[PDB]
């Protein structure tokens, strides 16, 4: 939260050693909460 | 307009209140019964660089600073929880799961953004993580033109529980791409915001507010918007309102002869300067007050 | 709720998700007048 | 003496009406005038082209540095301020836009407005207490303005009230000039009372072919002491005059640098001798490119081509000049022709110093 | 205690209750910032601790009770307009307050207050006039009644057929010179040779049937 | 809510003569009211309000889009 | 554009043709190609270029429309109510100060030199010279025995790019108008030229404007009390006959 | 207007001109005519 945004709205993940998208979330599945 | 007295009793969405309104100078009988909405703005009826073309209007940039059309704009968040599953209140970093990316986190109090800061896109405005350690359910605020929060409370609801209800105004002025319309129907588009030494001057100094082209009206034959410009002239130099009901009889010969008894022409033109060149027009031009109105269809949402 | 009911109509799956499509990199806003540009632009 | 003939008027009010007599007296207590009032001066021009006239107007409107008072960031005190009506934004525009004629950017104000009645109480511009700075020994803005309104049992607490410059151009509350006034008085016109001429401009002369150089301008300023009106307008007057000469000692600074790669001008060879000279400066209006090309136009009556085409989207000027002269000699017309300009300013410097006592 | 605390402070009738005991100084006129100036101003307003209310059983019967009590029966219509102002918005809150304690002698006392708050929303709507205009018809003394509406008018049937009983068809078009010593003095043209015979130096002066011949204007002179 | 503080045309100071033009101005109605109630004021066909040489004497120019905002300027203190 | 505070997808006026869109609060699409690919068959395929031409009508699709139709007019018009319809050298050099074209030549002028309209629409129309000879949209036998037409306004030729005489108007000059000026220069030199001299000569109208002035009023639509007799008196002769 | 009326202004001849106004019968036969380019202006999306 250093940067609060760069007026561009990302829905991932970067490294912060290189800046490599590590992976991306948009929502919550929530899927097995209807368990048997 | 003013859309409610009580609004800031009010916590509603998408309600736009403007600030200034004024009685037309050229009022009906329906103006008894509800509250005029809109402002008589100063309308010039002339071609002035092809800005106004196809519908167009050209706009005062300074009446627009003046908070002419100027309101401010509300939206709510009303966000409910899962009875003892989710909370109210700040996930951290250590804990908490999938945080969404680019966030700002830090700007909650208690799980609420405290009233009166300023929020943009990307900042959390509404803490709330479920228990399973805890997954976050937080609110962020997906809006690219920044807010203020006007309002905080967590009222109980029908079922008896906590959900949060939050207001956020935004400070809403006249901006190219916002529609106007007068009481004709003749609605346009705000195109172009020239500077107050930019617009175009009478020999008595008397400049437009507005500037709409003069072909909106053959096809569309709006005939009162134009007699209303002629009567309302002679009201503002004479310092009258007049009544302008449909129905009512009318001589358009003698309102015409009514402008000159107040020391205008008949016709109602004016000789006018370029404010760019400061080189007068070889045409009188047709310039006075007709009331405009502010459709609520802002570019900002659109 | 039925499998042949998802294809029929205009939300159905053929005009909708065949025929149509939602993309991304793509923009929409009111357009203005601006006799400064030239024909083949756009501000 | 291209300035003469120039006339002096305040906007007072008349107590000789009754029913403004009994208002004023009973609102404010006031019998008297107003310490600030507007003044209406009109001004001739001779032997002067009305590029510079237009300028000059367009310069004392919305181009001269002028003062407001706004609101510091927090200066609204969300704590202390109960009314649910007056908001940030209303009372904001509503201080902004209040015409003061300040001495310096020290003074801060501050507006406390606690309402222990059972009615709606409204908040004038006298209840502004200066916080901050000097003690002042004459008001900078009218005790009648309505600031707002407070339902019973609310408060207005605003701190941090300063004093900010600023141009016309940018923000509306800091235009300074309104106009009243402005004919040509070397060219004659018709009685457009009559049905024949009511549709034309009045003028004898076509736009497209005359050249006034007789000019009469009337502006009327919105706050004035009424001891020193004469020290006032004569001020503005003069530094409207400065102004548009700073900004043409601007171009000054770059014809002086043409040899060196500058990225304002740009410099070309056409065919037939010709030479073209491109002035791109931005953030420029109306005033600075009419005055440079009434000018060269002037210095060079047959140039081949002269433009300054100010572009609304791109926020800049730019100056096309195109002659049948080499660069040296073409730089040597601007320069003449900038001299010519600054000459002209100086003369209307002492031509104000000259007319008004 | 929270939730109690957050179903008052949402209660309007406790905003108004604040209101009325900030005019009089029983509470502070900025809104608390701390929770001890929050129980204060709950005690003030409700009248009783939130801890207290919860054991006990009414909730109306304690709730802040105006400081001044004015003579309201000066609002009989008998410095008065101010103070008459003030008189509304006391009773107003105290008949408001008689409301929720379903005070004895209510709707009478409330018919009254209704009235004397219309008595008092004339003398406002008085107030709140922009003013009014007529533009009078000068050989009248009230609005002007002249109008450029059509008026039905049986006209001559000679204007539609000549003395013979055959149509008129207006298609001859009569030009006469501006200036005396242009000539010829008058030209008869069609509309297909009007632009190739008529210039500035001649006017439209009646136009002509082709079949009797006789000017437009000078049409009343046949026999009906 | 109010007479703006600067014309939202060209910018003169109405606002410093806005109060006084309220209060007075009720006077004048009050004048030529004259047996009718108040709120069927534009409804009487027989009133020639005229309000010229109030702002006259106010010291405001005889500017149309001035005089015409100083007139036709809703208060919300009069309706709320 | 480089203003934080516009948040609209502005276009020339003469644009709005190929998609039948106004500035009443029309909303339309945008999307910038990324692709190789696509953004190669942008430039070459589904450039506005390839549709000046209509390929429903096969007439041209744009043109001028509202204010460079009666602009044209003006400019073009022989005689104006302050005299014949000429300008100095200053204000001739003024009308191509926006075109975004090369200038012309004015150095064979002295200041107080006149140049009517026709010298300054053929100043322009020199780059890309046509044949053209038609009647303008201003002549019209309905109107002529009322009116006294000028006989150098009722006959549009040009030969060479040179307008020799005549008025540019919808006939002329306006959008859709099979053969006219844009439809000779876009078969002649290019659909792209054509859409450059669309916008060159809409500056020419513009400008022309800029100090010449139009307007409508509520006195433009008024009869004059002897004509509303006349009127009625026509109207009276129908439901005299009916 | 009367049953079986013979005057044309009964069956939509509007006399007057919008420079001068109309009366309520005109306005009424003319909100009858334009009502109906509203309508085929809707029609005239959804039908083609
Ligand atoms: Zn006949
Ligand atoms: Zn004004």
């Amino acid at each position: 939260k250093e940067k609060e945004n760069n007026q561009g709205l990302i829905y991932s993940y970067f490294c912060k050693i290189c800046g490599e998208e590590l992976a991306h979330f948009i929502q919550e599945d929530r899927t097995a909460d209807v368990g048997i | 307009g003013w859309y409610c007295f009580s609004w800031p009793y009010r916590v509603d969405m998408n309600r736009f209140f403007q600030f200034y309104n004024e009685m037309p100078l050229v009022k009906t009988i329906a103006h008894n019964y509800v509250i005029p909405n809109g402002l008589n703005t100063i309308v010039a009826y002339m071609i002035y660089g092809g800005y106004n073309q196809e519908d167009s209007v050209i706009v005062s940039q300074s009446f627009i600073d003046r908070g002419g059309f100027a309101g401010t704009f509300y939206r709510e968040e009303k966000v409910e929880l899962e009875s003892d599953i989710e909370s109210f209140g700040k996930p951290d970093p250590l804990i908490t799961k999938n945080l969404k990316p680019g966030a700002n986190y830090e700007k909650l109090v208690d799980g609420f953004v405290p009233v009166g800061t300023v929020v943009k896109k990307g900042d959390i405005i509404i803490g709330k993580v479920a228990k399973i350690k805890y997954i976050d359910r937080s609110v962020m605020y997906g809006f690219d033109e920044p807010a203020v929060v006007d309002a905080v409370m967590r009222p109980h609801g029908p079922n008896d529980e906590i959900f949060g209800l939050m207001r956020l105004r935004y400070e809403r002025n006249l901006n190219i791409g916002d529609k106007m319309s007068s009481r004709s129907g003749n609605k346009g588009i705000a195109a172009l915001a020239l500077p107050t030494s930019d617009m175009p001057f009478t020999e008595d100094g008397l400049q437009p507010d507005l500037i709409v082209n003069p072909h909106s009206h053959p096809s569309r034959m709006t005939n009162g918007q134009m007699i209303e410009t002629t009567v309302g002239l002679a009201n503002a130099l004479q310092g009258v309102v007049t009544d302008g009901t449909a129905f009512l009889p009318i001589n358009v010969q003698l309102l015409s002869e009514r402008l000159a008894q107040e020391g205008l022409r008949f016709n109602g033109c004016q000789k006018m300067f370029n404010g760019q060149t400061g080189e007068y027009f070889d045409a009188a031009i047709f310039i006075g007050p007709t009331y405009h109105q502010r459709l609520q269809k802002f570019v900002l949402d659109d | 709720p039925s499998i042949m009911r998802r294809l029929p109509r205009k939300e159905g799956r053929i005009r909708k998700s065949l025929l149509g499509s939602q993309v991304w990199s793509i923009s929409r806003s009111t357009i203005c007048g601006n006799s400064d540009l030239h024909l083949d632009e756009v501000g | 003496k291209i300035f003469q003939n120039v006339e002096i008027k305040p906007f007072l009010i008349d107590f000789s009406n009754l029913f403004i007599k009994n208002a004023a007296k009973k609102l404010f207590q006031l019998e008297e005038q107003l310490p600030l009032v507007p003044v209406n001066v009109v001004m001739d021009f001779k032997g002067i082209s009305r590029a510079a006239v237009h300028g000059l107007s367009r310069v004392l409107q919305d181009e001269i540095p002028n003062y407001m008072l706004d609101i510091k960031p927090g200066g609204y005190k969300i704590e202390d301020s109960t009314d649910l009506f007056m908001t940030e934004q209303f009372i904001r525009n509503r201080i902004n836009f209040i015409p003061i004629y300040a001495k310096n950017e020290t003074l801060v104000f501050a507006l406390r407005s606690l309402n222990n009645s059972c009615e709606v109480k409204t908040i004038y511009s006298r209840d502004l207490i200066q916080v901050a700075g000097p003690k002042l020994k004459y008001p900078i803005f009218n005790p009648t303005f309505e600031i707002g309104f407070l339902q019973p049992g609310k408060s207005l607490i605003i701190e941090d009230i300063y004093i900010k410059k600023g141009i016309g151009r940018k923000h509306a509350a800091f235009n300074l000039a309104v106009k009243t006034h402005f004919s040509h008085l070397d060219i004659e016109q018709y009685p457009t009372d009559k049905k024949e001429y009511m549709a034309l401009s009045g003028y004898k002369q076509s736009s497209m072919t005359s050249d006034p150089r007789h000019h009469r301008l009337g502006l009327c300023f919105p706050a004035v002491p009424l001891p020193h009106i004469n020290q006032a307008v004569r001020t503005y007057l003069k530094n409207a005059c400065r102004i548009i000469i700073g900004r043409i000692q601007s171009i000054q600074k770059i014809y002086e640098n043409f040899e060196e790669p500058q990225p304002e001008l740009v410099l070309f060879s056409m065919d037939e001798e010709k030479t073209k000279a491109i002035i791109t400066i931005k953030d420029e209006t109306h005033t600075i490119g009419n005055l440079l090309k009434t000018y060269i136009y002037e210095m060079i009556p047959d140039i081949s081509f002269v433009g300054y085409q100010c572009v609304p989207h791109k926020q800049e000027m730019v100056l096309t000049i195109i002659h049948k002269a080499s660069q040296e000699d073409l730089i040597t017309l601007l320069e003449k022709s900038i001299q010519n300009i600054i000459q002209t300013f100086q003369i209307l410097e002492k031509n104000v110093d000259e007319l008004i006592a | 205690t929270k939730v109690l605390l957050t179903e008052i402070l949402l209660d309007p009738m406790y905003d108004y209750a604040a209101t009325v005991a900030r005019i009089d100084g029983s509470i502070p006129m900025h809104k608390p910032r701390t929770p001890k100036e929050a129980e204060y101003e709950f005690k003030t307003v409700i009248g009783r601790t939130p801890a207290e209310l919860l054991s006990q059983k009414e909730f109306y019967d304690k709730i802040y009770t105006s400081k001044y009590r004015p003579d309201f029966t000066q609002l009989t219509r008998l410095r008065d307009e101010e103070k008459t102002s003030t008189l509304i918005y006391l009773r107003a809150y105290e008949l408001f307050l008689k409301y929720l304690q379903n005070a004895p002698n209510f709707n009478s006392e409330l018919a009254e207050f209704k009235t004397y708050e219309n008595a008092y929303g004339e003398q406002k709507a008085l107030l709140a006039q922009q003013g009014f205009y007529n533009i009078f018809d000068p050989n009248t003394g009230r609005a002007d009644q002249r109008t450029r509406l059509f008026e039905y008018k049986r006209l001559p049937i000679s204007t539609l057929y000549d003395e013979r009983g055959l149509p008129h068809k207006w298609t001859i078009y009569v030009y006469k010179a501006v200036d005396s010593s242009q000539k010829p003095a008058e030209i008869e043209v069609t509309r297909k040779d009007v632009i190739k015979k008529i210039d500035n130096h001649y006017a439209l002066a009646d136009l002509r049937c082709s079949v009797c011949h006789v000017l437009q204007h000078e049409v009343g002179q046949l026999n009906i | 809510m109010l007479i703006p503080v600067v014309c939202f045309t060209c910018g003169f100071p109405i606002g410093t003569y806005a109060a006084i033009f309220d209060k007075a101005r009720t006077e004048y109605i009050k004048t030529k009211m004259g047996g009718t109630l108040p709120q069927n004021i534009p409804l009487d066909a027989s009133l020639q309000i005229e309000l010229k040489d109030l702002i006259t004497a106010l010291g405001i120019p005889m500017r149309v889009c001035c005089r015409t905002h100083l007139i036709t300027t809703l208060d919300y203190r009069k309706y709320y | 554009l480089e203003n934080p505070k516009i948040s609209t997808f502005q276009m020339n006026v003469s644009a709005c043709a190929w998609y039948n869109a106004d500035f009443d609060g029309d909303q339309m699409n945008l999307w910038v190609p990324w692709s190789v690919m696509s953004r190669v068959e942008a430039e070459l395929l589904c450039s506005v270029r390839n549709w000046f031409i209509s390929t429903k009508s096969s007439g041209p699709v744009n043109g001028q429309v509202q204010d460079s139709t009666v602009g044209s007019f003006l400019l073009t018009r022989t005689n104006t109510p302050m005299g014949k319809n000429v300008m100095n050298k200053l204000h001739a050099m003024g009308l191509f100060q926006t075109t975004q074209t090369d200038p012309p030549c004015f150095a064979n002028y002295s200041p107080t030199d006149l140049l009517d309209g026709k010298s300054v629409v053929s100043m322009l129309l020199r780059q890309t010279p046509i044949n053209y000879q038609r009647a303008p949209t201003w002549y019209s036998e309905v109107y002529a025995p009322y009116m006294h037409y000028n006989k150098q306004d009722i006959s549009t030729q040009i030969r060479n790019g040179e307008l020799i005489e005549g008025v540019l108007d919808k006939k002329a000059v306006g959008a859709g108008s099979s053969g006219g000026i844009y439809h000779l220069i876009s078969r002649r030199y290019g659909p792209q030229q054509a859409l450059k001299m669309i916008f060159a000569t809409q500056q020419l109208a513009l400008n022309y404007v800029r100090n010449a002035g139009f307007t409508v009023s509520t006195a433009d639509m008024l009869l004059t009390p002897e004509a509303h007799q006349e009127v009625q008196e026509i109207i009276n002769e129908l439901l005299l006959e009916s | 207007y009367p049953r079986f009326a013979l005057e044309a202004q009964a069956y939509g001849f509007i006399c007057n001109s919008y420079i001068a106004g109309l009366t309520s019968p005109e306005f009424i036969f003319g909100e009858m005519n334009g009502r109906f380019d509203l309508i085929n202006k809707a029609l005239s999306t959804s039908s083609t």
